[PDB]
């Protein structure tokens, strides 16, 4: 629908090895009418925002550069605490490193919605509309209960007309929660520690998932005791709990209870510590192979084996 | 102590003198010859039955023994009679051998209260709850009177069996190739590599075996298991 050629879309999509949903190009259509020249940065001067990631293969920044040259998208605005679900599309303030992404719950699925995360505050993901569009019009409507500039209001009330008269136009929500988000939400097992919650297969005899032993609140007591231990004697007694949860996930694989195993190494990459990083590099590979979802597999031993802080624009 | 070295060996782990704590385990334990047929059987079923999904760790046998609990055969004697009859693993926490080889296997997992075993080696060993830095378990092998089985894809709880029926078998996608069984001493031992069952529409990787009855068991060998784990702990 968007009107952007199907060569520059398998450019986007064969690099990520998935599919965008279509506010993805309609948006970039509109900010080319905001901008011709740099549509990436239109939204620079009045909210802070640029458009990256899968943007950055829109815009062409990455001619000259290959595969066989280092280029991976799998770490590609790869945040510290961005799961294999979650790709960022929208970077906002450097000092919260305030970013927004797609959320997938499958390689398989369109999004489910645009979350937002700020990696310097925090590990958790907030979803922010279904549609960019949504996310960017949210966004705005936040800033001016912030600002009483009455230039940098004016501003942002024309980009606010514009913006909602071409959603308008293409029928993308702009509320929070869209009818997707909500039959979404309707299948989610477990919020996890980033709170936007883990879907994955529950048939008729509620197979497919199962609770960890433990609430969040203690998982994340038994997390701060293995990161403050003072030798690795003291670490492998804190370690004794997650050992433990890791034997029953194995029960629960036996039994198809994958989710189980997901939720335990989601958590566990939430919280932060690369005293954690082998464990998880354990359970989600194997979670996300038996859930048939193979490139969150990929993404995840990718990411761990290199988990950057503040170096993470692949085309830089 | 009299005993051979890795049966005084076995008694420290399980766990007076020596000799003495061997007598409360009211069983007479012996060690297979490493050159023995059984040896050699049982390090296949070890070998061959170390599932696909279970790559956190490789098995090494350390020692395999004999076990005879003292009236236990006498118990099994009736169900000797019964049709179908398998060789199978269970594995436990080291803490409950003790008791295991004093009082048996007993009844209090996710077809009722029963006893449980299987046909996978790596599945059993799981619920030796073995640690990084505790890497040594203890498994068993047991022949199992099934008789006829109640054969299911997912979790019932069985407050009894349905008429007719003996035990209970949650069907595993992958199994021991069928066609690899062998007979040991009257008892099915299903050593194969694993195959897929054909079973279509079933939420378990691998079998599970339960009985209801803590007669319709008697236990043959018990081995000491290195867990030889693939990666650190962190
Ligand atoms: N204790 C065991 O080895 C076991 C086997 C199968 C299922 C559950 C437990």
């Amino acid at each position: 629908e968007a009107d952007v050629s199907s060569d520059l879309r398998k450019e986007v999509e064969n690099h990520y090895k998935l599919s965008l949903p279509e506010d993805f190009y309609h948006f970039w259509k509109f900010c080319e009418e905001l901008d011709p020249e740099k549509p990436s940065d239109s939204l620079s001067a009045s909210l802070g925002l640029q458009l990256v990631g899968p943007y950055d293969i829109l815009a062409g920044k990455h001619k000259t550069k290959k595969k066989s040259t280092g280029l991976n998208f799998n770490l590609h605005w790869r945040f510290y605490y961005d799961p294999p679900e979650f790709q960022t599309i929208i970077i906002g303030d450097n000092k919260t490193q305030y970013h927004m992404g797609y959320f997938r719950d499958s390689p398989d699925e369109f999004p489910v919605y645009v979350g937002i995360n700020e990696a310097k505050k925090n590990c958790i993901i907030v979803p922010n509309g279904d549609n960019v569009f949504a996310a960017v019009k949210l966004f705005l409507t936040k800033k001016l209960r912030e600002i009483t500039d009455k230039k940098k209001i004016n501003l942002l009330k024309n980009i606010d007309e514009k913006l909602t008269e071409a959603a308008r136009e293409l029928g993308y929500s702009l509320e929070q929660r869209t009818v997707k988000m909500k039959q979404r939400d309707k299948k989610v097992v477990t919020k996890t520690f980033h709170g936007a919650g883990l879907v994955v297969p529950v048939d008729k005899n509620d197979v497919g998932y199962r609770e960890l032993p433990e609430t969040d609140a203690d998982l994340k007591r038994i997390c701060k005791t293995i990161v403050e231990a003072a030798s690795d004697e003291e670490r492998l007694k804190a370690f004794a709990p997650i050992q433990e949860m890791m034997t029953f996930v194995q029960f629960a694989n036996d039994e198809c209870d994958y989710g189980m195993g997901l939720e335990l190494g989601m958590d566990l990459f939430c919280y932060g510590s690369h005293y954690f990083h082998k464990v998880a590099g354990q359970l989600l590979p194997l979670a996300y192979n038996l859930l048939k979802r193979n490139l969150f597999a990929e993404i995840i031993e990718e990411h761990l084996a290199n988990r950057s802080q503040e170096n993470i624009d692949q085309l830089a | 102590s009299k005993l051979p070295k890795p049966v005084q060996d076995l008694i420290k782990m399980i766990f007076d003198p020596i000799d003495v704590n061997y007598e409360k385990l009211k069983t007479d334990i012996k060690v297979v010859d490493r050159d023995s047929e059984e040896a050699e059987i049982i390090r296949k079923y070890v070998k061959n039955t170390h599932a696909t999904t279970h790559n956190a760790y490789d098995l090494e046998v350390i020692d395999i023994f004999k076990i005879e609990r003292e009236g236990e055969c006498q118990r099994y004697k009736p169900f000797k009679q019964l049709h179908n009859r398998r060789l199978l693993w269970h594995g436990s926490r080291t803490t409950n051998f003790a008791g295991i080889l004093s009082q048996g296997l007993r009844i209090a997992y996710m077809f009722g209260k029963g006893i449980y075993f299987a046909d996978m080696v790596s599945k059993s060993a799981n619920y030796c709850h073995t640690s990084q830095g505790d890497p040594i378990g203890l498994i068993l092998l047991g022949e199992v009177a099934l008789g006829n089985m109640y054969e299911l894809k997912h979790a019932s709880h069985i407050s009894k069996l349905p008429k007719g029926k003996h035990s209970v078998k949650g069907l595993g996608k992958t199994t021991p190739d069928p066609s690899a069984n062998i007979s040991l001493d009257g008892v099915d031992v299903p050593l194969g590599t694993g195959i897929s069952s054909g079973v279509n529409d079933t939420s378990l990787l691998y079998n599970e075996y339960i009985v209801y009855d803590i007669a319709q068991v008697n236990l043959k060998y018990l081995l000491k298991l290195k867990f030889n784990f693939k990666t650190s702990l962190w």
